[PDB]
């Protein structure tokens, strides 16, 4: 039986090199092709006859065979080229697969921008009082926003919004609205908006008191 | 694209080729269709070294003789070749298309000896080809090629243009032999689909009959024979070379 | 009823390479989508659209904002233009800078 | 999707050459959730000769129908095991790479049926100043869905309790069922745990009683 | 009425032996608060991802929950870890409580 074997998965940082080697016995005879299978997508070529490229790939995907192996170089990783990754091979009018290697990119981590607006002065006038707190470009995902009325905690009266991750930065977006009745608005003075996420070394605060301008 | 009497050209043949071929041989050359070999890896340089590279023989003189005789033993896998002339060839005999040559490929298919075009998958004992194989400028084509029902590849064409010396210097040419005579020209020297001693005309099979030309790259030509133009891609190899002739 | 856009004024002064963020706020809307565009609907760089929100009493809500360069705010204005279809209503609104004085 | 019952037949269809020359050769590939790909055969329209993978030389059969424009194979007899999505690539004549993919389909089995396996769990056999001990018998290994479990003919519910099926990792369910009765009553009282399961008219009791200790 | 749970261990079979697996069971019965956690400690060392929890509903006369945690051991991997131990967290207890069993000896 003819068996191919390739390392179980390989992590690489963004704009780096990354080495996926196809190993078997005298495997420099063969004409191998790799495949690239994103999570429930149809596998699509990537690489034909050792170094051949087809049509629509990057110049960046690269490849070699010598020897008893096989590599499949990619340099200057982003997150668009993280799938599955197969070799092929011919041998014994049989097709061997081999086994997928797994090629995820580490992501790193952006400390969050934070701005809070006041509420409109025409709003304000229809009786209903908006304080949004937005924070931009910033990952993980997990952050948490916390509301302060004049060191007072609120709890419910805020909805909270999220847009769709970025593939070129890998990066999100979050508002946070805290809406309030005209008389309650107005029976307040500071108000704050407090993040607290990683990347951080403590919470921010960013603040502002009604009434100066 | 177009049919005929034979040439079922524009690159569509429908049916009526003769699908007898043989397993009871274990070299699977049926089952080489899928994929093919390194070059090194099927030892082709055993097979290639049995003739001269690139000046076998010298002049041969000015008159170009015919003298096909026969060649019949040894298979054409190097340019090297004295393809004799075969007129009708039996049904039984074939396993796939028979790709022929105007040079631009052309495919012939099974005929009733009285020429009605028959629809048996070449099965029928009877089916037979017939090719009266005739230079461009008299109809027909130089010559073509197919495979033998047991695994073995077939030529023939005209007769090849005789060139040769005394110490065993003989050189018979099939194609080019360019600076060998006063001008041979593959539209009167040419017998199979061999260009040029480093040049094939590449079909669908090419890599079926000639297994050892894995390693040629691709290459877009314009040729005139008689008094018409043919639009080919031909198949050259990078062997350290002057490609301008 | 309602397209209701409310201008997100930029921070006092926040003078400095902080590149400061506006925006404006659409609310009290139905039914879902409206399309939000910047300046001759001809800006995309950042430019943020979060996704409606269910409000409290059955009506949606949705903020837009962009990342403006401080120095710009001087000469340059902006423009919040919001599409409801269902009321076959475009709105245009200035997002100026409040006054500070 | 429809999940096909165990020992059919499947069917996978890829567009294939009216009857002329095709210039690409055929192949069929599967892929078992997160276990990489496999080969079954080939099919070459110019050469209506098939070839077919070691794996599954007893299974498999492919023919097609040139009318149609359409080649199928045919699976017969699928097992558990043969749960997976199936692909159609077609690569060119001789260079042996398959390129474009076809879109794949999926095909669900529902693993076999058969009866359970009972077990006993041993109480407690050290003495308890409140007396009470629990005793317990446990069925696991079965499929389908449901099954009843009663004690002493059913003669003893005062604290039967049975727990909800639990889905196993393999493909089949688990289960358990366990009373809680006076230490006092353990060795001058008998205990069976009876297990009927109707789909595969299964009737099976076992006694349950303190494990030995090399004391006796 | 915050009731505290009685946890309850259940060694495996010595038939289950013979067909090459092991599966120790660890029931909790009558507790009233939903909240519960079973970790599963063998030699001093926790162990997660190869356990699972199953649970019924207080009854109507009750407010009183079950829950159980059955841990699978492939065969051979029995044979060793002397000592086993199910650890349940709950409210009312004074401390987390313990029970174990030797794997000889009974
Ligand atoms: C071997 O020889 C031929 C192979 O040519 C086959 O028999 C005839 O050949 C056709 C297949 O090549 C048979 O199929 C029908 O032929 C017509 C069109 O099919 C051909 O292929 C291309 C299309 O890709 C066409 O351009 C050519 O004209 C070929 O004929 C039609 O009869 C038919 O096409 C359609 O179906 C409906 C249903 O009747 C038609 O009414 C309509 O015209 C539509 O286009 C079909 O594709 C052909 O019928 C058949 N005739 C005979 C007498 O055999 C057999 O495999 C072998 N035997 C023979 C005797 O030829
Ligand atoms: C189709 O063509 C192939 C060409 O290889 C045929 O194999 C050829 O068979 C010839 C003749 O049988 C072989 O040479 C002779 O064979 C016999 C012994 O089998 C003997 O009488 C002769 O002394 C000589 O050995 C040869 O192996 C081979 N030709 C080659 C290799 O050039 C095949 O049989 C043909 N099929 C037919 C005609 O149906
Ligand atoms: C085409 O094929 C051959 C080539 O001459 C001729 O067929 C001949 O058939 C007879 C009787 O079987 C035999 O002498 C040979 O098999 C053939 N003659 C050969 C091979 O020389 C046929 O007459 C040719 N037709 C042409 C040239 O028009
Ligand atoms: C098959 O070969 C045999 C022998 O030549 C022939 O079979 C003939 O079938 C045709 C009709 O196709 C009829 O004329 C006769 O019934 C058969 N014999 C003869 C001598 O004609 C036929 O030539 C070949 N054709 C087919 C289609 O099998
Ligand atoms: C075709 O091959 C078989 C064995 O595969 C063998 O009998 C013979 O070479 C051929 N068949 C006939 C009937 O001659
Ligand atoms: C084929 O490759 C080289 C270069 O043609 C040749 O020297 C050798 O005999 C063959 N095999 C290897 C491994 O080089």
């Amino acid at each position: 039986s003819y068996v191919l074997t390739q390392p179980p998965s390989v992590s690489v940082a963004p704009g780096q090199t990354a080495s996926i080697t196809c190993s078997g016995d005298k495997l420099g005879d063969k004409y191998v092709s790799w495949y690239q299978q994103r999570p429930g997508q149809s596998p699509v070529l990537v690489l034909y006859q050792d170094s051949k490229r087809p049509s629509g790939i990057p110049e960046r995907f690269s490849g070699s065979n010598s020897g008893n192996t096989a590599t499949l170089t990619i340099s200057g990783t982003q997150a668009m080229d993280e799938a599955d990754y197969y070799c092929q091979a011919w041998d014994s009018s049989a097709l061997v697969f081999g086994g997928g290697t797994k090629l995820t990119v580490l992501r790193t981590v952006a400390a969050p921008s934070v701005f809070i607006f006041p509420p409109s002065d025409e709003q304000l006038k229809s009786g209903t009082a908006s304080v949004v707190c937005l924070l931009n470009n910033f990952y993980p995902r997990e952050a948490k926003v916390q509301w302060k009325v004049d060191n007072a905690l609120q709890s419910g009266n805020s909805q909270e919004s999220v847009t769709e991750q970025d593939s070129k930065d890998s990066t999100y977006s979050l508002s946070s609205t805290l809406t309030l009745s005209k008389a309650d608005y107005e029976k307040h003075k500071v108000y704050a908006c407090e993040v607290t996420h990683q990347g951080l070394s403590s919470p921010v605060t960013k603040s502002f008191n009604r009434g100066e301008c | 694209q177009r049919v005929q009497l034979i040439n079922t050209n524009g690159s569509w043949h429908i049916n009526r080729t003769a699908l007898n071929c043989n397993d009871s041989l274990h070299t699977g050359f049926l089952a080489a269709l899928f994929y093919t070999h390194k070059f090194n890896a099927s030892g082709c340089p055993e097979r290639m070294a049995h003739c001269r590279p690139i000046d076998e023989f010298a002049q041969g003189w000015g008159p170009i003789t015919y003298a096909e005789g026969h060649g019949s033993d040894q298979r054409p896998y190097c340019w090297h070749y004295a393809p004799r002339q075969c007129g009708t060839i039996p049904a039984s005999q074939v396993c796939g298309p028979v790709y022929c040559f105007t040079p631009s490929p052309v495919v012939v298919g099974t005929t009733d000896r009285f020429g009605a075009p028959t629809y048996t998958w070449g099965e029928n004992e009877t089916d037979v080809l017939i090719l009266n194989n005739t230079r461009p400028p008299q109809g027909n084509w130089f010559g073509c090629t197919w495979m033998n029902s047991t695994g073995f590849t077939k030529t023939c064409g005209g007769p090849p243009c005789n060139i040769g010396g005394v110490g065993n210097n003989t050189l018979t040419c099939p194609t080019d032999c360019f600076r060998k005579h006063p001008e041979a020209t593959y539209t009167k020297c040419g017998s199979g689909p061999w260009l040029t001693p480093r040049c094939l005309v590449d079909y669908p099979y090419r890599l079926w009959h000639y297994p050892c030309t894995v390693n040629f790259t691709i290459f877009k030509v314009r040729m005139y024979v008689g008094g018409v133009e043919h639009r080919l891609n031909a198949a050259c190899n990078i062997g350290h070379h002057h490609h301008h002739h | 009823k309602g397209p209701s856009v409310f201008p997100l004024a930029p921070s006092s002064k926040s003078t400095s390479g902080g590149t400061a963020a506006l925006g404006c706020l659409v609310k009290d809307y139905f039914p879902e989508p409206v399309t939000v565009s910047w300046n001759s609907g001809a800006l995309t760089s950042g430019v943020h659209t979060f996704p409606a929100v269910l409000q409290s009493s059955g009506l949606y809500s949705l903020s837009s904002v962009v990342t403006v360069p401080s120095s710009s705010l001087g000469t340059q204005t902006y423009i919040c233009n919001v599409n409801h279809k269902p009321s076959n209503t475009k709105v245009d609104k200035r997002v100026e800078p409040k006054s500070c004085d």
